[PDB]
């Protein structure tokens, strides 16, 4: 409601905290570990900007944002753990990095339209990511899983590029199209 | 060899809240749409959809009956006259969209602006959303997807019963959604005419 939202963002941040701390332990991977341990970092201290603010309307947007995107960057580090291909696995990782370095500048910049545009258009992608990893380990099919490389390829040359460039066009539209390709693949497999 | 699209049922959204009805079993299914032909009634603002491996939703908006590409393809529906072709196509939306059959009404498009949304799904169950963008809304818990599927083509309505969008895709770690995507209603674009 009022405060009462604050709050909310505050226990979503911890239990992000706890699900990456979870993840960085699980692993047996020091390059797992370090992503893991960043998103448990940007967790505490977005919890932690929540309660200098506590009653701040405005920029618990922005905050809200980075929540969101350390929870699905955690779902999209789960997945990769999942993921049998260390091809898959490696551009999984590569997302969730530029994950956490979007994050990092809607943090330091949280009112440029710029560096929330390319963190939402991560998070966008990591969605899509996921969806696409799952798919892969479901059906330990190999049509599935090159279409899964292709939209994490995909996914990692767009945020690469809007780094460079913030203006660099969206690639929702080529996501969509591997989405729909995993999708029928995956009911032809039903038959 | 592809047969048409079938109208299996129907959902009644101007009562209270969703009533669902079943109007053709698995028989009937297969012939008509082999066909094309299907001389039933048809009613209400949600239509219930069958090909030979999924049953989904189609909902009649300023006078077309839009659904999923991901369901229909590129299918004629069985109509009264024979198969009816697409009048809209289009992939990167995943949306599809057939003349509203003859005897169905439509929805009216969102005016209010309003972020409490209503999933209707195929068994007639009313899911608060939450809109968060111009096609995203929260679930209010998290959802087993099987709650979900079957339901794309289907209405997200505000308060008032307008529609906000149609329902495309779910949100979803580990077969567990949180959130659902939607075409939203403003996307829903319509030509004055057609070659
Ligand atoms: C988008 C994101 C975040 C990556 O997530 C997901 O892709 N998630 C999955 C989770 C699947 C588990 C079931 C979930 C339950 C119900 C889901 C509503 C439903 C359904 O009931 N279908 S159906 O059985 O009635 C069927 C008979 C009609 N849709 C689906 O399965 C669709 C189909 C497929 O998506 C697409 O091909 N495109 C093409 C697009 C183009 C533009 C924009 C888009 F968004 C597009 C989405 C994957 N789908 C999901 O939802
Ligand atoms: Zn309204």
């Amino acid at each position: 409601s009022d405060e009462e939202e604050a709050r909310e963002l505050i226990e979503r941040a911890k239990e992000a905290a706890e699900r990456a701390q979870e993840a960085a332990e699980r692993t047996g991977d020091p390059r797992v570990r370090e992503l893991a341990r960043e998103l448990k970092r940007l967790a505490q201290e977005a919890a932690e900007e929540v309660k200098r603010d506590p009653s701040s309307s405005d920029v618990n947007e922005a905050l809200k944002l980075i929540v969101e995107a350390i929870e699905a960057a955690v779902d999209a580090l789960e997945a990769a753990e999942r993921t049998g291909d260390p091809e898959v696995r490696e551009l999984a990782r590569e997302l969730v990095r530029l994950a956490v370095e979007a994050a990092e500048e809607v943090q330091r910049n949280p009112s440029s339209s710029d560096v929330n545009e390319a963190l939402h258009s991560i998070v966008y992608a990591i969605e899509a990511a996921i969806f696409a990893l799952e798919a892969a380990e479901r059906t330990g099919d190999p049509e599935v899983r090159e279409l899964a490389r292709e939209l994490v390829r995909l996914a990692v040359e767009a945020a690469e590029e809007v780094q460079r460039n913030p203006s660099s066009r969206n690639v929702e539209h080529a996501l969509m199209r591997i989405v729909l390709a995993i999708y029928l693949a995956e009911e032809n497999l039903r038959e | 060899k592809k047969g048409s699209v079938v109208i299996v049922g129907r959902i009644n959204l101007s009562g209270d809240t969703a009533y669902a009805q079943q109007t053709r079993g698995e028989e009937g299914c297969q012939e008509t749409s082999q066909t094309g032909r299907d001389k039933n009634q048809v009613e209400g603002e949600v239509q219930i959809v069958s090909t030979a491996t999924q049953t989904f939703l189609a909902t009649s908006i300023n006078g077309v009956l839009w659904t999923v590409y991901h369901g229909a393809g590129t299918r004629t529906i069985a109509s009264p006259k024979g198969p009816v072709t697409q009048m809209y196509t289009n992939v990167d939306k995943d949306l599809v969209g057939w003349q509203a059959p003859q005897g169905s009404r439509s929805l009216t498009p969102c005016t209010c602006g309003s972020s409490d949304l209503y999933l209707v799904t195929r068994h007639a169950d009313v899911i608060p959303v939450r809109r968060r963008g111009d096609s995203r809304g929260s679930l209010l818990s998290p959802r087993p997807i099987s709650y979900l599927k079957g339901s794309a083509g289907g209405p997200l309505l505000c308060p008032a019963g307008h529609a906000v969008g149609i329902f495309r895709a779910a949100v979803s770690t580990r077969g567990v959604a949180k959130a659902v995507d939607f075409i939203p209603v403003e996307s829903l674009e319509t030509t004055m005419r057609s070659p």
